[PDB]
């Protein structure tokens, strides 16, 4: 294949209220 | 009020259930917000009493209370943080959802209270909930922490400290419900960018999680997920079950829209890194033509055009189907576009990424012919020259310039044909002089070349011309392992 095998790839480095309400009625 | 308050006995259980209501009234509820004592006899109550109907009541007050700016400061300023944090561990679930969704409006609007939250473990305790069933809850849940981890580092390492990456890594591979998987991806992201917590939301299963609501209806979620797959992309290179995600995002590839595109290609180029499974699965959703196709479609913007050269980069080497995907692109009419990409306005990091491609689909003895019918090489050579200047005499060194365009053209000259017209653009009395070079890695390439170049007699003749036996010998003994071979065979083919 290729001479360089043990070659590295290079990687990039990148950089409610109704349900609320909803719930103290399921409480009451 | 009055009476009320006081109590030490079976007496005030019974006071308990009697202001829960008055609470409902609003010049009732505006009417014990201006009063120092009554609130504080909620406090004192609702976490030192242990009657369930006693609490489930002094709890519902306050999550009453706590829609007014008084209202608020006055539960505040009342130490009611410190205990409507411990009714976070009650049993009953009436006032685990009394609690917190009255926090949530602490924390959305009143000063100084992120910090009493955390001083008072509210983080280590939000993140044990997470095991909770109440899908209406752990979504409010998931938003108080998101809101004490914006912009505050030492939180998000005490929730990388809890399981928190497990626990929310959980409800993106269990639960459905938009409102939730939003706001528990919103959280996810925000820890996605720390040193730590990335690889933590990875080894709990983030990247295959986070997959499987790319093809949702909601883009309000999609995004959250592409962009924080994103971030995570490069700590990825180590998971396994990713033939669900890779095949997504090769499917994205086509999406008509130029932001979801780019973060698809940024994605690929880093989970195809090194990684020589996730490679085979890309190659056989076919994604090779996925990505040429795309670059077409692209042109100038050099946005999409990086990732998805670099991607079909890594995908062109070292890997058992690499054969299969150097033919793909010549057979899919990838080679005309990528050699026009040395060309102006291509800038260098994409330039240089692009001859480290084609470096790559020269392997392929069919892609011989093809690629020398396109000027790759008298293209090569142009930058190489120009760029065996610029440091003779940026955005990326120009060393990995002429690097890159001597290992391409090393490749290159297996052909007997293409290794006449490299000879014949002077470009011997350049590969000599490339030894002489403080670096290794271009040592080595120059070296490569030339024993490739110097399988011919008149070659042979002509490299030694250069006074070529000079430096290849005190090469001989190179610290670089690479550097000292190809010398031996340059120095063994001339002697023949």
């Amino acid at each position: 294949g290729d001479p360089e095998l043990c070659a590295t790839d290079e990687m990039i480095p990148f950089k409610l209220a109704d349900i609320k309400s909803s719930l103290v009625n399921e409480s009451e | 009020t009055k009476l009320l308050n006081d109590e030490d006995q079976v007496v005030v259980n019974k006071a308990a259930v009697m202001v829960h209501q008055l609470s409902k009234k609003e010049a009732s509820r505006h009417a014990i917000m201006r009063s120092p004592q009554m609130v504080s006899a909620i406090v004192r109550t609702m976490q030192n009493t242990n009657d369930v109907e006693t609490a489930r009541c002094t709890a519902g007050t306050l999550h009453n209370l706590s829609h007014h700016r008084e209202g608020l400061l006055a539960i505040f300023k009342s130490g009611g943080i410190p205990a409507l944090v411990k009714m976070l561990g009650s049993p009953v679930d009436s006032v685990l959802f009394y609690a917190i969704t009255t926090l949530h409006n602490l924390l959305l609007h009143q000063e100084g209270a992120k910090m009493a939250v955390r001083l008072a473990g509210g983080l280590q305790k939000m993140v044990a909930l997470l095991n909770k069933t109440n899908v209406k809850f752990l979504a409010i849940t998931t938003d108080c922490l998101q809101i004490l981890a914006y912009g505050n580092q030492e939180s998000k390492l005490i929730i990388l400290a809890s399981g928190g990456p497990q626990a929310l890594v959980n409800i993106m591979r269990t639960y459905t419900y938009e409102k939730l998987l939003w706001t528990t991806s919103r959280v996810l992201k925000v820890l996605s960018v720390c040193s730590s917590n990335k690889p933590a939301i990875v080894e709990a299963g983030g990247m295959q999680a986070l997959g499987l609501h790319l093809t949702d209806p909601s883009q309000r979620l999609v995004q959250n997920c592409l962009w924080t797959l994103r971030n995570l992309s490069d700590a990825a290179t180590k998971q396994e079950g990713m033939e669900g995600l890779l095949g997504t995002l090769v499917q994205l590839l086509g999406s008509d829209d130029i932001n979801v595109v780019t973060c698809a290609a940024g994605i690929l180029s880093n989970l195809t890194c090194n990684n020589y499974k996730n490679k085979m699965m890309v190659c056989q959703v076919g994604g090779i033509e996925a990505l040429v196709r795309t670059v077409l479609r692209a042109g100038d913007r050099e946005d999409i055009t990086e990732p998805a050269i670099c991607a079909l980069r890594h995908l062109t080497s070292r890997h058992q189907e690499a054969e299969m995907a150097q033919n793909a692109v010549r057979l899919h009419y990838g080679l005309p576009v990528v050699v026009k990409l040395l060309h102006p306005p291509s800038h260098w990091p994409l330039i240089k990424a692009t001859v480290g491609l084609i470096r790559n689909l020269a392997l392929c003895p069919a892609n011989h012919a093809p690629l020398r019918e396109q000027g790759a090489i008298p293209r090569l050579v142009q930058l190489l020259v120009r760029a065996h200047q610029d440091t003779q005499r940026e955005g990326v060194r120009m060393e990995e310039i002429v690097e890159g365009c001597t290992g391409a053209l090393h490749i290159l000259a297996r052909d007997v044909h293409n290794r006449i017209v490299i000879r014949g653009l002077n470009t011997i009395p350049l590969f000599v002089q490339l030894l002489y070079s403080p670096i290794e890695n271009i040592q080595r390439v120059a070296a490569g070349v030339l024993c490739e170049l110097a399988q011919d007699k008149e070659a042979a003749e002509a490299i030694e011309a250069e006074g070529a036996t000079a430096p290849l010998t005190e090469l001989l003994h190179s610290r670089n392992e690479g550097v000292a071979t190809y010398a031996a065979a340059v120095l063994f083919r001339m002697s023949e």
